[PDB]
């Protein structure tokens, strides 16, 4: 427990050694589509595309790829906002993955703190491999820049508010 | 055919005697060595400090002499990983 830890055992001890914060966490947490995936065909042909990624969307217009998955960044994110107060984020991961996103779904694996048999000793036994981010605080302040990003329309970011603690957007 | 400028210190003869357990041997009375725990950090104080001669001898100071984590972490798999992580830093 004690002697030297990652960030994973800190968070456990926090919740251990108070019980009004632990209840506060439990309150907020307590209260289907078929998508074939793929992109990047139709984009190069009309104009430019030039590099494949949903970071092309962020260098300029968000009309540059297929626009029936521009649909999905509104709509399946709306499903995700019902989900996060029904609890979890790995639930929301499984729906992000049907949203035709597959590198913007890495942000929901980002929310994990470092759980490791190299730096935890009671989380070294329900895992035998590295999990999460050990730069989880630079992750938190960088997913918080998106909560204010003004290129990001509100139907993406409102969960990026919430991933770093929720401004009411 | 050997011209290292830090052989010409006789205290570097003496550093190499101290990283060595001298063996009172029983086939022959003459000295041998029971244990060489000889360091490659014993010429990093007599060597010039710019050169990939310095980086060569330093690389074996991380690899051919040990690196360990000072104080015990609670599980063996974790303890052992932190020797290799310290060595890795």
């Amino acid at each position: 427990l004690h002697p030297y830890n990652s960030r994973g055992l800190f968070e456990k001890k926090l919740m251990q050694d108070n019980k009004q914060l632990y209840q506060i966490w439990i309150v907020m947490v307590w209260l289907p589509k078929n998508v074939p995936t793929s992109k990047w065909l139709n984009s190069i042909t009309s104009g430019g595309l030039k590099s494949c990624d949903l970071d092309f969307p962020l260098r300029e217009n968000t009309n540059v790829l297929d626009v029936k998955d521009k649909e999905e960044d509104h709509i399946f994110f709306k499903y995700i906002y019902e989900l996060i107060l029904a609890g979890a984020i790995d639930e929301a991961l499984e729906e992000a993955k049907l949203s035709d996103n597959i590198s913007i779904c890495m942000i929901l694996c980002g929310i994990q703190e470092y759980l490791n048999p190299v730096i935890d000793t009671q989380i070294a036994n329900e895992f035998n491999t590295q999990q999460g981010i050990k730069k989880h605080s630079l992750w938190r302040r960088t997913v918080y820049s998106l909560s204010q990003q003004a290129g990001l329309d509100p139907y993406e970011r409102a969960i990026y508010s919430y991933l770093s603690g929720a401004i009411p957007n | 055919e050997l011209q290292r400028k830090f052989l010409f210190d006789d205290v570097y003869l003496d550093k190499e005697i101290e990283k060595v357990t001298i063996e009172a041997r029983k086939s022959n009375p003459y000295p041998q060595i029971s244990e060489s725990s000889l360091l490659f950090k014993d010429a990093l104080d007599y060597m010039e400090k710019t050169s990939s001669d310095y980086n060569l001898w330093k690389l074996s100071s991380i690899l051919f002499d040990p690196v360990s984590y000072p104080y015990k972490t609670d599980n063996d798999q974790v303890k052992m990983a932190l020797l290799k992580k310290e060595r890795h830093c």
